[PDB]
RNA sequence: GACUCAACACGGGGAAACUCACUAGUUUAAGACAUUGGAUGGUGAUGCAUGGCCGUUUUUAGUUCGUGAAUGAUUUGUCUGGUUAAUUCCGAUAACGAACGAGAUCUUAACCUGCUAAUUAGCGGCGAGUACACUGUACUUGCUGCUUCUUAGAGGAACAUUGUGUGUCUAACACAAGGAAGUUUAAGGCAACAACAGGUCUGUGAUGUCCUUAGAUGAACUAGGCUGCACGCGUGCUACACUGAUAUAUAUAACGAGUAAAAUAUGCUUGCAUACUUUUCCUCCGCCGAAAGGCGUAGGUAAUCUUUAUCAAUAUAUAUCGUGAUGGGGAUAGAUUAUUGCAAUUAUUAAUCUUGAACGAGGAAUGCCUAGUAAGCAUGAUUCAUCAGAUUGUGCUGACUACGUCCCUGCCCUUUGUACACA
């Protein structure tokens, strides 16, 4: 079980959901994953025309992304990640056995 | 370095209610500072209490203009 | 199946495009949320697919076309910000303004902090183009959302 | 202009200037006397 | 037993672990005089006679690099082994010399023990230069 | 030549008449639609033909239509 | 029509549909010129 | 000179114990003493990389690259052709434009591995993708370090 | 188009088709609506009709208001003085009190929380060894206590802190210590008020007005043009060598970036139509070719494959040269092999060979700069089918010198004189 998104709050408050939800099902789970965070950039130049000192600009989009893994049905994994996201955050699934 | 008027009438603002806890010590100040003040980010917490250090430094050693 | 940096960019680039269906079509009223009247932009959507400051600058370039006067107006325009809430507000029009001369005023009131991080995150700022009989006028309205708390804010009880 | 030639302290520079002869000449003397720059022996 | 310690100086970065041992201290898969720069070999050397090849006789300490340039992985890995040596002291071997081994190591240098926060700043716009922009004429 | 079939017209309409909503992009060079099988020269030749006899209207955007099929053009088009 | 699927005549622009200055950075494929003001709403955040 | 005092313990139980600059001039030299390989005859005619535009003018640098190549194949156990050229790579003048580094040829490399492959020094496998010393090279290899080692420290 | 800073590697402008706005031309209706009437479109003009954006004043400290006070324009507040990053504060004060601006705010480098934790990362432990030690080591195979090390969520830490001094003993500044941090710790972006008749209607179906539309100023295609040159002006690359030219070898980074098209067969007669996988990115490898380049496959939509227990160079250690326009140096043209692209001729690019200019460090003038910065060295990315000498990041090699001044220059303040106010 993974996720993606751009705004941190929005992973922590899903991180924080998913930790508590285990611990109330005592169910075997690895720790919080903390990914490197991947940053996006590109830099652009101001003043459309071609007049004038050239003054240029950059952007940044960094992407958080944290796995886990947990040992619990697919359906209610699903349903309680449904139940507790949002639609700008994006997850994925992945089970263990051991 | 020198310091604004804001955080300047914050430190004037304060010591005139709770004083009697405010001492000598820096360290303590500070701890106080945060706890009676709203002020939302560190660095000036920390700098207006280091400013009510350097008002009670000057305290007790003639009049002080205030408070 | 694509690499999720291609992910992210066609997503913002989809909400670029709803943003401005927001624009383009919410015009007899404010807003009233997103959805992820109603019955024909979920086909079109459907089909393509597969205190409100916003409101007020779209309600004062309202007010310009349908041809009334501004200086009159704009000042009710403030007082109902100021009833709505606002700390302050700041309305400039630009354009010919009934002249070959080109102007423009600034309507400032209240905090009306301009610059800094804080100012981009509490005020909320829009711009619009109006088309008038010989150009188009400018019409930039910021209002700040009253105050977590502004930094500069210090108060003990 | 070289003028130096192969016909009649190790250093290269100074057995240079002592018999007036280029440093590779004068390399070759040093190891013919002996038998880029390293310790001083 | 076994003690771990970190490494940062420059853009290089270095681990360090002292253990016991008959004195084996290895940099990678290659030995500390292999690096091949003596002026670097000097470095390397300067926290030994501080502490004690006799005190070393019976530590091991290996040592891994991955990064940086050649000052910088010098520099990283004599921060290092300092760190090591003074917490494998203070875990292991004795405290009584742990204390006259830090009053050494900081009156001869305190850039052994925590090396310095210098990085490259990002590159500035106008010119080629960091701090400096193109040439204008008039 | 480009004689545009009269079966074209029908099926565009009777498709449009069907949907009730129309996205034909402002590109004219692209062979086919993604939810119509048929060249899309003729749906411009013919849409602007009927949004300029005032029976259907568009808010437009970049490469982007949006055609709204109003009230009153319904009976015109169905004969 | 003699369409090519290389270089600037097999794409272009998507607002402004100019075939100057149009950057492929992760496929953003649209002009300079609407990107300044649309970075804002698609995330572009400048930080420095 | 090229010896200095250790202060500590060493190994010397492989190759990864002695200094590299020595092993290949050592290792070529014994190369040509036993004649393990052929020159060849065809590279001598041709520049080692073409950044280089120039001749080794050495007449032994295949047999120096040699162990440089045997080096490197116990120094990390997967070799390529691509790593080769571009840890053999140099820089290229490239006259006006400024210089900028170019690999270097990759058919001898492609000749010298072939030769090892042939004596049996390295082999190929699926798993291990990279060139890799066989058991026998590598004690063979370790013999020869410990005698080298041996014979510069006594 | 743009003409001192504030034009001239700028219009993201590294132009074989278009791009293309021009030229020699050729076509098209792609003229909606009610033959005919009749518009859209337009890189056609107008930035001196405009909007927005931007570049300058301008990275500086300045701007404004309420009330009060002093025929009027106006003045005070907004200041003699001390300090500074700054109308930043202290202070005197017909001003008192406010608002913007500055400040402040937020990432990176940077230490800690033995916090909070582990995938694709690491520390280990032992399961079997490859050779040596001896009473483990370099390299291989598999699993599992744990997260300082690789990384990142939150928080803390720095506030002139504490002492020796200067200072109206006030605001501040100085030295020493701890500390990773004592110039806000350094770099960043937001940039007030007002203005330029600064640039842009060639970025837009943002834009009025004037103009064109069948022989189009719309679109498409054919050959060209910005790449041509007596010359001048910049921006840049290469050198003028011995701390260097040539040859090998070892120790090396970070930001990066990466998946409506091939081929096969059938029919007709290589080409057209038809169905099947994906060929349509970086690539590792094994081979052919010095190379350029080519064939077939590992991997990856990506901390997993390029590649990252490591991708460049400055070095580095040893050889030749031993300062002689020399072998330095590569302007110059000739011969070619290959790719990119339907198309490279105005020989794109390119491996190889031959060819062999200036250059002995540069007048008057002129630009840039105070610590990971100068400079050198490279290298990532941008447009890119192919082409960086351009631009924008990243790292390595870590310097000489102040730690101030107003002499020039450019601004700012006060006073002053004006017959100037498009100043």
């Amino acid at each position: 079980i993974a996720l993606t998104s751009k705004n941190l709050r929005a992973i922590e408050k899903v991180c924080s959901d998913i930790m508590k939800g285990a611990k109330e099902k005592n169910l075997n789970v690895s720790g919080p994953v903390r990914l490197p965070v991947k940053t996006l950039r590109i830099t652009t130049r101001k003043s459309p025309c071609g007049e004038g000192t050239n003054t240029w600009d950059r952007f940044e989009l960094r992407i958080y992304k944290r796995l886990i893994d947990l040992y619990s049905q697919c359906e209610v994994v699903t349903q309680m990640t449904s139940i507790n996201i949002d639609p700008v955050v994006e997850v994925e699934v992945i089970i263990t056995d051991s | 370095r020198v310091r604004t008027k804001t955080i300047k009438r914050a430190a004037r603002q304060i010591v005139e209610k709770y004083y009697a806890k405010l001492t000598l010590d820096f360290q303590i100040n500070k701890k106080i500072t945060e706890e009676v003040a709203i002020i939302p980010s560190k660095r000036m917490k920390n700098k207006v209490a280091g400013f009510v250090t350097h008002l009670m430094k000057r305290i007790q050693k003639g009049p002080v203009r205030g408070i | 199946p694509i690499s999720k940096k291609r992910k992210f960019i066609n997503d913002g680039v989809f909400q670029a495009e709803l943003n401005e269906f927001l624009a383009r079509i919410l015009a007899e009223d404010g807003y009233s949320g997103v959805e992820v009247r109603i019955r024909e932009l979920t086909s079109l959507v459907q089909k393509r697919f597969f205190l409100c400051a916003m409101a007020q600058a779209e309600s004062l370039r309202y007010k310009l076309l349908k041809g009334l006067a501004v200086r009159r107006a704009c000042y009710g325009v403030l007082r109902h910000i100021m009833e709505s809430g606002a700390k302050g507000c700041e309305v400039i029009v630009s354009g010919k303004l009934r002249a070959q001369r080109a102007k423009s005023m600034k309507f400032r009131d209240g905090y009306l902090i301009s610059t800094g991080e804080p100012s981009k995150r509490f005020v909320n700022t829009a711009t619009r183009s109006a088309q008038l009989k010989q150009g188009v006028l400018g019409i930039k309205v910021k209002i700040m959302l009253p105050t977590s708390i502004l930094p500069d804010n210090i108060s003990v009880l | 202009k070289l003028n130096h030639a192969v016909f009649i302290v190790i250093t290269p520079s100074a057995i240079a200037e002592k018999y007036k002869v280029n440093l590779s000449v004068a390399r070759a003397v040093i190891n013919h006397l002996a038998d880029s720059q390293k310790l001083y022996t | 037993k076994r003690v771990q310690t970190f490494g940062k100086k420059k853009t290089a970065v270095a681990v360090a672990t002292v253990t016991n041992g008959k004195g084996l201290i290895k940099l990678n898969g290659k030995n500390l005089d292999l690096v091949e720069p003596y002026i670097l070999k000097t470095k390397v050397y300067e926290p030994l006679w501080l502490i004690g090849s006799g005190k070393l006789k019976n530590l091991d300490i290996r040592i891994r690099v991955k990064g940086g340039g050649q000052t910088s992985q010098i520099y990283a890995i004599r921060q290092a082994i300092g760190k090591g040596i003074i917490s494998y002291y203070q875990k292991y071997v004795d405290e009584s010399t742990k204390k006259e081994l830090k009053d050494v190591l900081l009156r001869y240098d305190r850039s052994l023990l925590v090396g310095d926060t210098r990085r490259c700043e990002p590159k500035k716009f106008g010119g080629k230069g960091a701090r400096a922009r193109y040439q204008k004429s008039y | 030549y480009s004689y545009i079939p009269k079966q074209n017209k029908k099926l565009i309409y009777e498709y449009l008449f069907k949907e009730g909503v129309i996205v034909v992009e402002k590109d004219a060079k692209i062979p086919r639609h993604p939810h119509l099988n048929v060249p899309n020269l003729h749906i411009m030749m013919t849409l602007k033909s009927l949004k300029s006899r005032n029976y259907v209207e568009e808010k437009y955007n970049w490469k982007h239509q949006y055609f709204i099929l109003n009230n009153e053009g319904i009976e015109y088009l169905r004969e | 029509v003699h369409p090519k699927k290389y270089g600037q005549g097999s794409r272009q622009c998507r607002v402004c549909s100019n075939k100057h200055a149009i950057i492929r950075k992760y496929n953003i494929n649209i002009c300079r010129q609407c990107f300044r003001e649309r970075a804002d709403i698609i995330g572009f955040k400048k930080y420095r | 000179r090229l010896l200095e005092p250790v202060p500590f313990v060493k190994t010397n139980n492989c190759i990864k114990d002695v200094d590299a600059d020595l092993f290949i001039r050592s290792y070529a030299t014994h190369l040509k003493l036993h004649n393990k390989i052929t020159y060849p005859k065809w590279c001598t005619f041709v520049k080692t990389g073409k950044g280089r535009k120039l001749a080794p003018l050495n007449e032994d640098w295949y047999f120096i690259r040699a162990s440089s190549i045997l080096r490197r194949l116990y120094l990390h156990p997967d070799i390529g052709v691509g790593f080769l050229r571009r840890q053999f790579s140099s820089k290229q003048r490239r006259g006006v434009a400024p210089n900028h580094t170019s690999l270097a040829s990759g058919k001898i490399l492609r000749s010298i591995l072939q030769q090892l492959e042939n004596l049996g020094y390295v082999e190929q496998n699926p798993k291990k993708k990279g060139r890799r010393l066989t058991t026998k090279g590598e004690n063979a290899i370790n013999n020869f370090a410990r005698y080298i080692n041996k014979k510069v420290y006594n």
